[PDB]
């Protein structure tokens, strides 16, 4: 009863059979979630639409990923993934930013319990691939505690609204590492051209940052 | 993604980080460096990293 | 019930995540035991990939100093009449006795391989070993 | 005082024996179906040898026999196979009863 | 550490490679007998390496020597020299 | 019931080796039982590389030093599960040992499945047996490979159903999805007999210790 | 479960006592054949299929209240057949170690 069920795609699929000519069936992609991290998705094939809904939504709850949410409202870090031919770029956002994401991603994030995140989908926008890649990336994300345990250093949050106050959001479980870590002069990180263009203001898309209803 | 190794170099935010602004006397700067040899390694990295910023400033 | 995504994390990770999320009403009987005595490696699914480049399996071959002596003995004499009783853990073959004699004679001070081999053969023949040379 | 595993492996009779090719070993017939003697010789796998026509009735379960090993495990990769295929049995030639 | 740890070395039990019968021996176009040992008695055809059991290098050497002898009047082309029929049969061929 | 549930259930988890399973075996015993013997180097599976001591004349040898620790962990886990009155299901499609394994199960008050594993014995148990059926709380593989040398479908099914699995993995096995893998020979009769005896002894010791603890608590 | 079967057994015993009272028979020696004859007389049905006629007469579950199955081969799904095969194979092993009008 704590889980909510949402439809993501309803496709009519036909097959060529000698006995019946063109056989018709319904394939339904269903996402379920309890709004507290536990969410899943499933595919239901049936001759009847309601039967497909029932099959998919009853099968989804047996395939529940648990998505870790930072402060119970957002992802822990930016996630860049390419599932098949679908690129998903998720940006961690502060409280109150809302869900500026693909409508399917908006629905899935509502099911998970994410309230603030950005998400851009590029390449193929196939709904099944989009959902699978989104769940893969969200499940594979690394929490602050895991990072602190892995590198044995305090994970400290710096907030502009809080000034120079250092907020220790994570601390290693085991002994702390006294290595002051490498002060990398230049980070060898693969940037995304769209993000740099937006930061430098060269991007002038008439569709970005459009006023939209609350999400 | 942005092409090339260390694509951060090709950003305004990185170019503006250069803290070296030459005096008005300086007009030409010649950077003689060796593509190989550990002793010149830093110089190479300098050419790879700080020549843009300097030229931006 | 529990998540059936066997390729996402381990059974312990999935069960703990679901219990924390409140989906699983009660922890399974094995959860406390796993928490108390976890295995050396978390049973996370992993797809095996075949090596393609210069990378090779780090499984080193097993060799000993007595292997050269055994090879020489088998080349000169062969298997021999004394069959191998592999069931007996303390069984010593003719080759093993030859190796022991070679090792003790080398410890005595002799260093030449041919001299060690011939002295070992003569000593075993004196001891009552049928060292039938094949060539 | 317990010796390390390396010592046991080094001094084991199986390691003392070199390649199994044409080595003489003593095996025990642990199974008989009709005429196929399943004999263990201390290796990982057993060997199956047809019952010889000479003194065939004298080959019974528990009989100790002499074998000349040819391969401790018959394996052979095939065209397009990623890993070596095995038949889960060794290859030995049965000579006769050991006494 | 411990002496019982296996040592890194090459295989001492490794058997030598099965050297071909003509390995290490000079093959000459004037040796009509040796060349005739590898040709068909009836047709004079040069046997393949799957029949002669020779390596690639020695098979090529034998082929070149046979061609040279045939073109230079040392060896019959369409058959085998009858005086060399009594030589040992190194080829893996069975006509009967 | 908390004074009972705590004292009987949680207390053995406070001990590194409550059932003293480390006395049941030694590296010498495993060596005698030909546990260390493995398949040919060609048949080697990648994930079994860390547990392989080395290759002796193209024959893989299983590191009994790691095998000792893995077997200690597996026996401790099995004993703790049996002590908690869990359901233990041995699985092995190796026909040669099938009978024996079944006997061992029948002698240790646990369950065995050595015959053909029908599709869905675990993922569809609610329909095959009944909606109120109780799935096994632990599955022990004496052989992790089917007769076509592929991994047993029971491994994947138990991973799906979140059932911990102890397993004897040879050099060609796939220990990725096994909760407590024990690298050891699974073909030699001596090795399989040793494994059966060890698991039987662990389960019997756990059950008798559970009876002793319950009786002692009742007499308190 | 077994509780339902036991309740049915008690109900059958009570009904058997009532039937013996109605027929005037001795409730002690009122056997199954007497029950069938009394039922056939009291409820005469001429349906040819004898299974459809009225009848007053006396599968199970393979695990207890704790969920532990009784048979060690339960998870095979064919515990009876495989137990029989196991016993036959054991007898064959014993025979090997030691050494018409029927169909
Ligand atoms: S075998 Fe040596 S040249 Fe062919
Ligand atoms: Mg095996």
């Amino acid at each position: 009863e704590d889980f909510d069920t949402r439809i993501l795609e309803v496709r009519n699929v036909f097959t060529m059979t000698a006995k019946e000519g063109r056989k018709k069936s319904i394939r339904v992609l269903v996402a379920v979630g309890n709004g507290k991290g536990a969410a899943g998705f499933s595919i239901g094939k049936a001759t009847d639409r309601m039967d497909a809904f029932r099959k998919a939504k009853n099968r989804a709850v047996h395939h529940l990923h648990y998505i870790e949410r930072y402060e119970d409202h957002t992802i822990f870090h930016d996630i860049s993934l390419r599932f098949k031919r679908t690129h998903i770029k998720m940006k961690k956002q502060p409280k109150g930013y809302g869900l500026r994401c693909h409508r399917a991603i908006i629905t899935i994030c509502r099911l998970i319990g994410i309230k603030d995140m950005y998400a851009k989908v590029s390449g193929s926008i196939n709904m099944l691939s989009l959902t699978q890649g989104l769940f893969r990336g969200l499940s594979r994300q690394e929490t602050h505690q895991q990072l602190a345990d892995k590198k044995g250093l305090h994970v400290v949050e710096i907030r502009e609204e809080c000034g120079p106050l250092p907020i220790v959001v994570a601390s290693p479980r085991g002994p702390l590492r006294k290595d002051p870590e490498p002060e990398d002069e230049v980070p060898d990180v693969k940037l995304d051209w769209e993000d740099v263009k937006t930061a430098q203001g060269m991007k002038r898309s008439v569709w970005s940052n459009l006023k939209r209803a609350a999400t | 993604p942005m092409k090339g190794r260390f694509p951060i170099r090709r950003t305004l935010q990185y170019l503006s980080q250069g803290n070296v602004v030459f005096k008005d006397s300086v007009k030409v700067m010649t950077v003689n460096y060796n593509t190989h040899g550990e002793l010149g390694e830093g110089a190479r990295k300098f050419v790879f990293f700080n020549i843009p910023q300097i030229q931006y400033k | 019930a529990g998540s059936r995504l066997e390729t996402v994390g381990s059974i312990f990770s999935r069960t703990r995540d679901l219990v924390r999320a409140g989906v699983l009403k009660e922890k399974p009987l094995w959860f406390d035991v796993y928490d108390a005595f976890p295995p050396l490696r978390e049973p996370v699914f992993q797809r095996p990939r075949v090596r393609y480049g210069k990378a090779k399996a780090p499984i080193q071959d097993i060799w000993y100093h007595e292997d050269r002596i055994r090879a020489k003995f088998y080349s000169v004499y062969g298997s021999g009449q004394r069959a191998f009783d592999l069931f007996n853990p303390n069984f010593k073959s003719t080759c093993q006795r030859f190796v022991e004699k070679y090792t003790e004679l080398q410890k005595l001070g002799e260093t030449d391989e041919e001299k060690l081999f011939v002295e070992t053969g003569k000593a075993l023949l004196a001891e009552g070993v049928i060292l039938r040379r094949v060539g | 005082n317990v010796e390390s595993f390396a010592s046991m492996l080094r001094h084991s009779p199986l390691t003392q024996m070199g390649p199994a090719k044409d080595k003489l070993v003593i095996g025990r017939i642990f199974h008989i179906v009709e005429n196929d003697l399943y004999i263990d010789f201390g290796g990982k796998f057993h060997c199956v040898c047809r019952r010889p026509e000479v003194d065939g009735e004298k080959y019974q379960k528990g009989t100790r026999v002499r074998l000349r090993l040819l391969d401790l495990e018959l394996t052979s990769r095939f065209l397009g196979a990623t890993t070596d295929t095995t038949v889960l049995e060794a290859n030995a030639v049965l000579l006769g009863i050991q006494e | 550490s411990n002496e019982d740890l296996p040592i890194s070395m090459e295989n001492p039990y490794k058997e030598p490679l099965k050297k071909c019968i003509l390995c290490g021996k000079h093959v000459d176009y004037k040796n009509v007998q040796l060349l005739s040992q590898f040709v068909s008695p009836f047709t004079g055809c040069i046997y393949g390496r799957h029949i002669t059991g020779l390596c690639g290098k020695k098979q090529k050497e034998i082929t070149k020597a046979i061609k040279r002898a045939q073109i230079m009047g040392f060896m019959p082309v369409t058959y085998k020299d009858p005086a060399y029929l009594k030589d040992p049969k190194v080829c893996n061929i069975r006509y009967r | 019931s908390t004074d009972f549930n705590d004292k009987i259930l949680n207390e053995p988890l406070k001990h590194s080796d409550f059932f003293n399973v480390k006395e049941l075996f030694s590296v010498r015993s495993l060596f005698d039982a030909r546990v260390h013997l493995g398949h040919k180097a060609g048949c080697r599976h990648r994930f079994m590389e860390p547990y392989i001591f080395g290759s002796r004349l193209d024959h893989d040898i299983i590191d009994l030093e790691q095998t000792a620790t893995h077997l200690q962990l597996a026996l401790n886990f099995t004993a703790h599960m049996a002590y908690r009155k869990g359901i233990i299901l041995f699985i092995s499609r190796n026909r040669q040992f099938s009978y024996l394994i079944e006997n061992m199960a029948r002698d240790c008050g646990e369950y065995a499945h050595t015959r053909y594993f029908r599709g869905g014995m675990l993922t569809n148990a609610r329909l095959l047996f009944g909606p109120t059926v109780r799935l096994p709380d632990l599955i022990i593989f004496l052989h992790t490979l089917n007769n076509i040398f592929e991994p047993h479908v029971a491994v994947r099914d138990a991973a799906k159903m979140n059932i911990p699995t102890v397993g004897i993995v040879d050099t060609n096995c796939n220990p990725c999805l096994i909760t407590y893998p024990v690298p050891g020979n699974d073909d030699s009769p001596l090795a399989v007999h040793l494994y059966c005896r060890l698991f039987q002894t662990a389960i019997t010791r756990a059950k008798e210790k559970r009876q002793q603890v319950e009786a002692l608590y009742r007499l308190q | 479960t077994e509780d339902f079967i036991k309740k049915q057994i008690e109900e059958f015993n009570i009904g058997k006592r009532h039937l013996a009272n109605m027929m005037g028979e001795d409730p002690e020696t009122f056997t199954q054949e007497d029950i069938d004859r009394a039922i056939a007389y009291l409820f005469p049905s001429g349906l040819f299929e004898k299974r459809a006629r009225p009848v007053m007469k006396h599968r199970a579950i393979q695990w207890g209240e704790d969920g532990r199955p009784f048979h060690y081969l339960f998870y095979t799904g064919k515990q009876s057949y495989y137990s029989l095969m196991h016993d036959v194979y054991g007898m064959l092993l014993n025979l090997e170690k030691h050494q018409i009008g029927s169909r």
